[PDB]
């Protein structure tokens, strides 16, 4: 149907599904995390508590059992979805932690981007930092590589960067973004990475043993920025087929990889859409918008 | 056996030439013989030219009574005139229309069959050309994989 | 209706065929990047 | 309306529950007496399983020149000679049918064999490229 | 019968019309790369 969700004290910044697609996570300013039933009547059961600043990123594991969350209050935090209660307070982060990324199917570890000037590796078990790559500036987006041997980051220099976990120096830098890097997303191919940026232009790359060394493949038009400079986040389809984006126009942007056409620029919203979640099984979309609600579109 | 027509818009000489090369490598009654004689023979049986000419006095008296029966059948024809003529006309048209209703049925059936076949071919050939494209990409990038093995190997 | 069916009886053999080489190439794309990472890693340590 | 045995327009219509097929009572009697089944589909049929139809009494008009000499000297000749020439041309059509069927079996042999060879040659060059 | 056989022979020579293009490009590539 339309299936607009509500109940949030403020703007909804981060939304995603169970890696099952059984229960739903959304959150934003309100410093807690709302969870729902995706199906049925879209029912709203449980709310995680505690995180002092706006919860800047929710991140599942890939099975769907543990919950990582980077909050602006200098900390990342692990929680058990089984409970909703925190397993770790990954502290030590000297400033606003924006991004968190737990490695999928590898050993237990997270790479974290923040507002300090560092990219930080941390272990779930030790309460200890594994590495830290200081490039020079705050780190806004981080996504692994599918071997969990490189760290991808998007910051303020428009120069998308990747670290070697083993050689610890700047492994891949690629450039062509017209302004700051705002969103990274590794497709289910394990290979292609998707990046949004307020500069109205969004880019695709491919991180392989060999890519042409200039790997700007596909480019999409329409994303907007404004005097708000809110966070911009994107995704692939679970099939690597439809490109899902939000923006500050109140239009949700649905493109394809193939013909790169506008598959949809969907209205309906009142607020700037701050995150789109694709369902791991269904043609189901949840649009987290700054109008202090959500949408669930069926396509 | 494997033949999608609808897909390929497009040869005939060469395919048919090889075809012709392969192809070079490859109850009634006695009336049956009565009509065999009468038809192969061709002639028409000597007809009823007896009541006409004028024994002959019998045939003349016969012409009398027969043209009497002719004026009788003329009574029985002018009794209608145009009436039983139009009686057959209207019924003829009302029997005519049905076969063309049937042809309408056949047109609709065959054309909807073709309407299915069109989209069928469009889905099939689309996926198959996607397969061909994947093959082209993997073959090219696999010869590239071999070039990378050569370079990284010579080191 | 039977000529389309004689096509449609063998219709799956029309797509299932190239569906083999398409995946025979992606499973051979597996053979590519399996050693392609064995190729980039192999340079790193002789250059060092 | 018409009959499926003599190709005749009946004054005596009778159709059977064993094969609902409008057949001319003459040829239907003859057939079901020959072998006690339908001719067209051959579901076993006894002559008293059928049922007649009550006809609208259809009539063709006695033409202006209808008499002994017209219906005897002229008329029978057209009918008999046109049955002769029609049945002869129909058997000729069956001869043409046998000829075209043989040619078609030849063309099918050609198609099958050439396809069997080219479907191989294609993927043979393809495997060499994939070497 | 002639109808089915004719559709068969025509659309069947079409199979070769496609196969010949494929194999002819294939051996050409085989020489080229």
């Amino acid at each position: 149907p339309i299936m607009l969700l509500s109940g949030h004290e403020g703007e909804v910044y981060c939304c995603k599904f169970h890696p099952n697609g059984s229960t739903l996570a959304s959150a934003g300013f309100d410093r807690l995390i709302l969870l729902w039933n995706v199906y049925g009547d879209c029912d709203n059961y449980a709310t995680l508590k505690g995180h002092s600043g706006a919860v800047m990123e929710l991140h599942y594991n890939t099975d769907g059992s543990m919950l990582f969350s980077a909050s602006t209050d200098k900390t990342v935090a692990v929680w058990d979805s089984e409970t909703g209660e925190r397993v770790k307070r990954l502290k030590g982060h000297t400033s606003f932690v924006n991004s968190c990324y737990p490695a999928r199917r590898g050993p237990q570890l997270v790479c974290t981007g923040s507002d300090d000037g560092t990219v930080k590796l941390w272990d779930i078990r030790k309460k200890a930092a594994i590495q830290t790559f200081q490039n020079t500036y705050q780190v806004l987006a981080v996504t692994f590589n599918d071997t969990s041997d490189q760290i991808i980051s998007g910051g303020i220099d428009n120069d998308i960067k990747v670290w070697d976990l083993r050689q610890n120096k700047l492994t891949y830098t690629m450039r062509g973004h017209a302004d700051s890097v705002t969103g990274l997303s590794l497709s289910s191919e394990g290979s292609y990475l998707l990046s949004n940026a307020m500069d109205n232009t969004v880019r695709v790359w491919d991180v392989r043993p060999f890519a042409p060394k200039e790997r700007c493949v596909k480019i999409f038009q329409g994303n907007v920025h404004n005097f708000e400079k809110n966070l911009l986040r994107c995704s692939w389809s679970p099939d690597g087929s439809k490109i899902a984006a939000g923006s500050a126009d109140r239009f949700v942007y649905v493109w394809d990889t193939t013909s790169r056409r506008i598959l949809y620029k969907l209205p309906g919203h009142a607020g700037s859409i701050n995150e789109v979640a694709f369902h791991p099984d269904e043609p189901i979309i949840i649009s987290a918008s700054s109008d202090k609600r959500l949408y669930m579109g069926e396509i | 056996v494997d033949a999608l027509p609808y897909f390929d818009q497009g040869v005939r000489e060469a395919a048919a030439a090889l075809v012709e090369e392969e192809t070079r490598r490859y109850t009634d009654i006695m009336r049956n013989e009565f009509e065999r004689l009468a038809a192969r023979q061709p002639i028409e049986l000597l007809s009823m030219k007896r009541y006409e000419l004028p024994e002959c006095v019998n045939n003349s008296m016969a012409q009398l009574e027969h043209q009497a029966v002719r004026i009788e059948n003329l009574e029985l024809m002018s009794q209608h005139g145009c009436n039983a003529w139009k009686v057959y006309n209207e019924n003829l048209v009302h029997m005519i229309e049905h076969a063309q209703k049937e042809l309408q049925k056949l047109r609709k059936h065959i054309q909807d069959l073709n309407w299915q076949r069109k989209n069928m071919q469009l889905t099939a050939g689309s996926k198959l050309r996607e397969m061909e494209s994947n093959w082209v990409s993997l073959v090219s990038k696999n010869y590239e994989i071999e070039r990378t093995i050569v370079q990284l190997e010579n080191e | 209706e039977e000529l389309k069916k004689h096509e449609d009886s063998a219709i799956p053999r029309r797509l299932e065929c190239l569906k083999e080489d398409v995946q025979r190439q992606q499973e051979r794309e597996k053979e590519l990047q399996h050693r392609y990472a064995d190729l980039l890693l192999e340079k790193e340590t002789l250059k060092s | 309306l018409i009959c499926s045995i003599s190709n005749e327009v009946p004054e005596h219509p009778c159709v059977s529950p064993v094969s609902n097929h409008v057949y001319e009572r003459r040829l239907i009697e003859k057939y079901i007496a020959e072998n006690g089944t339908d001719p067209i589909n051959n579901q076993p049929l006894s002559e008293e399983q059928l049922i007649d139809i009550k006809v609208a009494h259809p009539i063709r008009p006695k033409p202006p020149s209808a008499t002994s000499i017209p219906a005897i000297l002229k008329a029978l000749q057209d009918e008999w000679d046109a049955v002769m020439l029609h049945s002869f041309t129909l058997r000729q059509q069956l001869q043409t049918t046998r000829q075209e069927l043989s040619h078609a079996l030849y063309q099918h042999d050609a198609a099958c064999r050439v396809i069997a060879r080219l479907t191989k040659e294609v993927t043979a060059a393809r495997e060499a490229l994939a070497t | 019968e002639l109808s089915h056989a004719l559709y068969q022979h025509d659309a069947a020579c079409r199979v070769i019309a496609r196969l010949t293009k494929e194999v002819t490009a294939a051996r050409e590539a085989l020489a080229t790369l």
